[PDB]
């Protein structure tokens, strides 16, 4: 926009430029034309988001890619088998079809979650159109903000949100709330003098979204809409493209192993196919069945429910997440960049400390009033509380008696609201209390006096004397004080106290707190009888020799849970940095307050002042902390930044632009960090997008920063973050527990094929039957592994190294595929030969027998028993071969699901029945297993039939062998974790 | 890096041996004469010779005037019947009991039992003599209809089981067909049942009958269903069409 040289112009120059009047405002006609020219004074949302392209994305990436390829291969195989002629190849279709179906349905489940969460977030939104008091043709009236046009004339006051970007023309004690654009937690003086050349730092521009605290100003609208400082800062954040989530990156690497193995097996057994005497055509269709057999059919569905479960558990703590992948990120996270104002602090002036009875008292600045409050038994307390309750012009909006006292809306301003919310908390019912003491004279914030003074008749009629109350800048109260309430008496304001007051004023100011002096004088009912007319102009009342009551100082206090939460994260090994736009003194204050900076750490500037040495000589390595302001951040190149970044562990950036915030996250990510940013304002939108997870404050958050966030704390409870880590850490461990289970069953599915390929035995396992394994029986058990409790103290571990610690590592698979898969293959093959040897066919006979077996012409083929059956009668046996191999898997899966409960612990310790949801799932597993076999009509529908009751028992020793063998593994890894066992045999 | 390699070997051979033990268990488990379960043998199937298959099942179509079309049909009938010759079937005994034949004990070299005998003789004209075209050159083909063997399966003391062949529809279209089977009335004698083993009766052969088709029109597609008739036979199973009945298409051209 044209913002660079708006404020530096003259008012004679501006009204030529925008063809307006600084007095009379924009003509009604032109202001209407302009709106057409420039469009509405609002911000265009990220359009171009059809409902049908939201779903298209849900079915891409990772397993999505693999499963589509795997599905496509099934169709090419059907073409090759329909070229040379293959019957009941219905299997090729059903497989390819079930692949695409899992992909689609997973995509829909994700769609509702992303849809459902966004409606939850939408309902915590305000839909009342902000208004603007405008002047057009010399008439002031109320209009909607969006209707303002560049050149308009506007006004605002206490409580008015700033309608546009306004060049200030004339301001009467106007201060305003830049906490969203800049970090600034102290209100900002607005005047028409040109404070600076950067529109960001000059004090004659009200910014587009900002909030007037007190006073009044007028000005010209200079940029409306997307052209504002708000406007161009979110154009920025659009231009920020966020990186792929950690959880997704794990799953993509995971696929490079499935794919990696697929092909090697394909190639070797395609080589074995050619070498053993097959046509290239059939060697290649086998090659294809091999790669496709490595793709897990259900892993995509089993994974995303696990995410949905924790996201549900997280939703329940007012931590609503937008996409399912972000549920894991916090557990992976190792750095947290954090905004100060609004996120860490409450952004609301609270009374922090008070000086009376020659002692400073610390108030309870928690919003839930969970902190420690101060000594209110003092006689001087009751009095200082009267002065600050009477001499307060502000008021609560009506009908908020339900809502908590800090969260109430209050008219007026914060110097005075903090005093009002304070009184309601400490005294209670302040505005009704001060109706007992009527008001006869008043002086608001004055020029010549520079103090606020009012006179009141007492409550009870037995006391006809009047009471004068004065508040104001602390020295300007003391100069008009000859007395001081101390410890039950009213002492003269001698040099002991004059020194003692100045030390306390400068003491509470050193914390950068807006502090005010308070005092009272009791007018005698002799000189001032009931009804004495007071004159403001002439000085008939006294404004001197008053009795000093005390000091009260207010500040921007941290949110209640915040100091606790930061510590709990650091013990999780998560580096906390603070990136804020506020000034350093405030920045270091809060960073001490909450935990970013620990008791005892000093910056290089601290050593230089304690040792009284120039900063250059100080060894930076000796500084556990450091502050860096933004105006000096740019001076260092990135090689300088990393130096300092890894020198001082308790880092704080102060006075930093949104882009700098982005730079920092980028510099951290560039050094291999899973970095999370935690934000409220529009100076975090860009920062929040680039972060691996962007956390928004549910209530205090600006729209952009919520819109650029992965996660949202609906109640602003920052303690949610610490749970987010714990859950994210949990499922990562529980996912690799649950993944490692589901992919063991691939090998005993493929071994039947490989053997049917190589040894040419009659087909032991059918496609229609692996689909029931992968997509019917083993899902409920798999997802139940998301219910396991932490085996170790997860919250005490360092954040997993993304380079070494991986969801699926080279010992994870090699254990699950080749070792337990082998015990399952031998379990399946042992029941395979038993099935046929007991049914007439001896094993030696089965070797090579397949061609005649599948042959549709041989209707009298002899067993090893001499007997001759037909095709269909053989088929029905092969269905049992399928069916007995199927239950041979299931009896190992029940042994398998329990095996995965703990990677490094034992079930005699933890409990076989530890969690309910796995056990209820195991019972489900067998139930369909018994329904699939002994339901009538099963053999024709699916290749399943009533097994004999003893073939159930055949694989049950192998299940025990699985039990024993891992139990001793995970009994030997934990109890002797020297080197060998943990390396090859830990997953 | 080598140390890991051995481990997979140790692991596999353990499982290998563990599996190598179960095979040895399973071979000693199972009987060598009587089927361990035989769960799909509630009713037997019926094969047909000559077995010449079309796109779906058995289709047999030849030209009488053209020796080539039907030569290969007898050139499978004759081949099949080489074991139905006395020269290679002398390793058993003649059974004229005309009733079921139960051997409780094994009496032949290497602890074996006695088998019945059946030679082309029984199929009078359809034996290769006097007609080596087995009816085909005449336009009256003979089809051999043999049932599969099931250890200790019994079709019934009542009478002999017997084949019956006919078409599917075409009642009014032409005459119902007449076949003369050999043996007459188309019956398998009772003394052949039951089967007892490939090791129990090595020199054993299935009894069969033949079907000399008389009625079949020339140059017309017909369909015939040779279905066995006994009590312990079910020729009505829709999942296995070749179960106690065999269908075949047959067109004889001139
Ligand atoms: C692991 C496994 N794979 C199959 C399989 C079939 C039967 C059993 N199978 C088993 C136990 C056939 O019906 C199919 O041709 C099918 C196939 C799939 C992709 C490419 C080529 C062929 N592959
Ligand atoms: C049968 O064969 C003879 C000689 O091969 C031929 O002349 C006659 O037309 C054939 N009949 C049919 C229907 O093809
Ligand atoms: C079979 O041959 C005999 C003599 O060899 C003859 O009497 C009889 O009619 C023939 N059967 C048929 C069906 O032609
Ligand atoms: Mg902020
Ligand atoms: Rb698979
Ligand atoms: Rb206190
Ligand atoms: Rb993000
Ligand atoms: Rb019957």
């Amino acid at each position: 926009g044209m913002e660079i040289n708006d404020h530096q112009l003259s008012v004679a120059e501006l009204e030529q430029k925008y063809q307006t009047s600084a007095t009379k405002g924009l003509s009604a006609s032109l202001a209407a034309e302009l709106l057409l020219r420039d469009g509405p004074n609002a911000l265009r949302p990220p359009r171009g988001t059809p409902e049908y392209v939201k779903f298209a994305r849900q079915l891409a990436g990772g397993l999505q890619c693999l499963m589509w390829v795997a599905a496509a291969i099934c169709l090419i195989a059907f073409a090759i088998q329909a070229s040379e002629g293959d019957l009941t190849t219905d299997d090729n279709l059903y497989l390819a079809l079930a692949l695409i179906a899992v992909v689609v349905v997973t995509g829909c489940f994700g769609y509702y979650q992303e849809f459902k969460s966004t409606n939850i977030i939408a309902s915590f939104k305000n839909l009342v159109p902000q208004q603007a008091t405008v002047i057009r043709d010399g008439d002031k009236f109320q209009i909607n903000a969006d209707q303002l046009v560049v050149g308009d004339l506007v006004e605002m006051k206490g409580g008015d949100r700033v309608p546009a970007d306004i060049r200030i023309l004339q301001a009467q004690g106007c201060k305003v709330d830049n906490s969203s654009l800049t970090g600034e937690s102290e209100p900002q003086t607005r005047s028409p003098e040109c404070t600076h050349e950067s529109p960001l730092e000059t004090r004659n521009i009200a910014f587009f979204s900002t909030m007037c605290l007190e006073g009044t100003a007028q000005g010209l609208v200079v940029n409306t809409g997307d052209r504002t400082i708000i406007g161009r800062i979110a154009s920025l954040a659009s231009g920020v493209e966020n990186e792929k989530t950690p959880i997704a990156i794990e799953i993509e690497h995971f696929v490079d192993i499935i794919a990696g193995l697929a092909i090697l097996f394909g190639a070797t057994f395609f080589i074995v196919a050619m070498c053993i005497g097959y046509t290239f055509l059939r060697a290649m269709v086998f090659f294809m069945a091999i790669v496709v057999a490595y793709v897990p059919e259900g892993l995509l569905a089993t994974v995303t429910v696990c995410l949905s479960l924790t996201a549900k558990r997280l939703a329940s703590k007012n931590c609503v997440v937008k996409n399912l992948e972000a549920v894991e990120t916090l557990g992976s996270t190792s750095v947290i960049c954090s905004d100060k104002t609004g996120t860490l602090t409450q952004n609301r002036m609270t009374v922090s400390h008070l000086w009376f009875d020659n002692h400073i008292h610390s108030a309870d600045t928690t919003e839930d009033q969970s902190g420690q409050t101060f000594d209110q038994s003092s006689e001087t307390w009751r009095a200082l509380c009267r002065v600050l309750t009477l001499c307060n012009r502000a008021a609560f909006k009506s009908g908020q008696d339900a809502v908590p006292v800090p969260k109430r809306i209050v008219i007026g301003d914060a110097s005075e609201t903090a005093l009002l919310k304070f009184s309601e908390l400490t005294l209670g019912n302040a505005m009704g209390y001060r109706e007992r003491f009527p008001k006869v004279c008043e002086i608001p914030f004055n020029s010549t006096n520079k103090f606020q003074l009012s006179i009141h008749t007492l409550e009870d009629p037995r006391d006809p004397r009047h009471v004068l109350v004065m508040k104001g800048a602390p020295e300007r109260v003391l100069e008009r004080c000859s007395s001081i309430l101390i410890k039950g008496q009213e002492l003269p304001l001698d040099e002991q106290w004059r020194e003692a007051f100045q030390t306390a004023y400068l003491s509470l100011g050193g914390l950068g707190e807006r502090v005010l002096g308070f005092c009272q004088l009791y007018l005698s009912e002799k000189d001032y009888p009931p009804g004495y007319a007071f004159d403001v102009e002439a000085m008939n009342f006294p404004t001197s020799g008053l009795c000093f009551a005390g000091l009260v100082s207010m500040i921007d206090p941290p949110r209640a849970t915040v100091p606790d939460a930061v510590l709990k994260c650091r013990t999780a090994g998560i580096r906390v940095i603070m990136v804020t736009g506020d000034h350093p003194i405030t920045a270091k204050a809060i960073a001490a307050s909450v935990g970013i900076i620990s008791e005892g750490s000093e910056t290089v500037e601290d050593i230089a002042a304690r040792l009284r040495v120039p900063v250059d000589q100080v060894n930076r390595k000796d500084a556990r902390a450091c502050v860096i302001n933004g105006m000096q951040l740019k001076d260092m190149d990135p090689s300088e930044l990393v130096e300092a970044l890894r020198t001082h562990p308790e880092m704080v950036f102060a006075r930093t632009s949104p882009q700098q915030k982005l730079v920092i996250v980028e510099s951290c990510q560039r050094l291999g960090a899973i970095v999370a940013v935690t934000g409220d304002g529009v100076n975090d939108s860009p920062a929040l997008k680039k972060a691996d997870i962007g956390v928004a404050m549910g209530i205090a958050g600006s729209d952009a920063a919520k819109n650029a966030a992965d996660m949202i704390l609906l109640d602003d409870n920052f303690a949610s973050i610490v749970t987010g880590v714990e859950q994210g850490r949990l499922i990562f461990d529980n996912l690799k527990k649950s993944i490692a289970y589901t992919l063991t069953s691939n090998i005993p599915e493929l071994t039947p094929y490989l053997i049917y390929i190589t040894v040419s035995v009659p087909l032991p396992l059918g496609c229609i039957t692996i689909l029931f394994i992968e997509l019917c029986t083993d899902i409920f058990p798999s997802v139940s592994l998301a219910y396991e409790k932490a085996e170790s103290d997860i919250m005490h571990l360092r954040p997993r190294n993304p380079k070494r610690d991986r969801l699926v590592n080279e010992p994870l698979a090699a254990y699950s595929y080749f070792q337990i898969g082998a015990i399952q293959s031998f379990a399946g093959f042992t029941d395979y030969f038993t099935a046929m040897a007991q049914e007439g066919w001896f094993p030696l006979l089965c070797v090579g027998l397949r061609p005649q077996w599948e042959n549709h012409h041989l209707q009298d083929l002899q067993d090893s028993y001499g007997q001759e059956w037909t095709f269909g009668q053989r088929l029905y046996q092969q269905y049992t071969c399928y069916t007995v191999f199927f239950i041979s898997i299931e009896m190992c899966q029940i042994a398998d699901v329990l095996i995965r409960k703990t990677r490094r612990l034992s079930a005699f310790q933890q409990g076989f029945f530890r969690n309910r949801i796995l056990v209820i799932a195991i019972v489900f597993q067998v139930c369909i297993g018994c329904f699939l076999c002994y339901c009538p009509g099963m053999p024709n529908i699916f290749n399943f039939m009533p097994i004999r009751f003893q073939w159930w028992l055949v694989p049950m020793p192998f299940s025990l062998l699985i039990f024993v063998y891992d139990e001793i593994r995970k009994l030997g890894v934990r109890c002797c974790p020297g080197s060998w066992w943990d390396q090859e045999l830990y997953y | 890096w080598v140390w890991i390699s051995l481990y997979y070997v140790a692991f596999y051979v353990v499982m290998s041996g563990i599996f190598a033990l179960c095979i040895y268990v399973l071979m000693r488990t199972i009987d060598p004469y009587t089927p361990d379960y035989q769960d799909q043998l509630k009713s037997p199937g019926v094969t047909l010779r000559p077995d010449v298959y079309g796109e779906k099942g058995l289709d047999i179509s030849y030209n009488v005037s053209d020796s080539t079309t039907w030569a290969g049909l007898a050139h499978t009938l004759h081949r099949f019947l080489a074991g139905y010759s006395p020269a290679a079937q002398e390793g058993s005994i003649n059974c004229t009991s005309e009733k079921y034949f139960f051997q409780e004990s094994f009496l032949a070299p290497n602890h074996t039992k006695f088998s019945c005998k059946f030679t082309a003789d029984m199929l009078q004209n359809c034996s290769g003599r006097p007609d080596p075209t087995f009816g085909f050159a005449e336009g009256k083909p003979c089809f051999i209809i043999k049932m599969n063997r099931i250890v200790k399966f019994l079709p019934g003391n009542s009478t002999a089981p017997r084949v019956d062949c006919a078409f599917l529809d075409q009642p009014r279209d032409g005459p119902p067909l007449q076949v003369e089977y050999f043996p007459a009335n188309g019956t398998y004698s009772l003394h052949y049942f039951p089967y007892y083993g490939k090791k129990a009766q090595p020199h054993y052969s299935n009894p069969l009958v033949a079907a000399k088709l008389l009625n079949v029109p020339r140059n017309r597609d017909v369909v015939i269903v040779c279905k066995i008739l006994a009590e312990h036979v079910s020729f009505d199973n829709p999942h296995d069409p070749y179960e106690g009945k065999v269908e075949f298409k047959l067109k004889i051209q001139k």
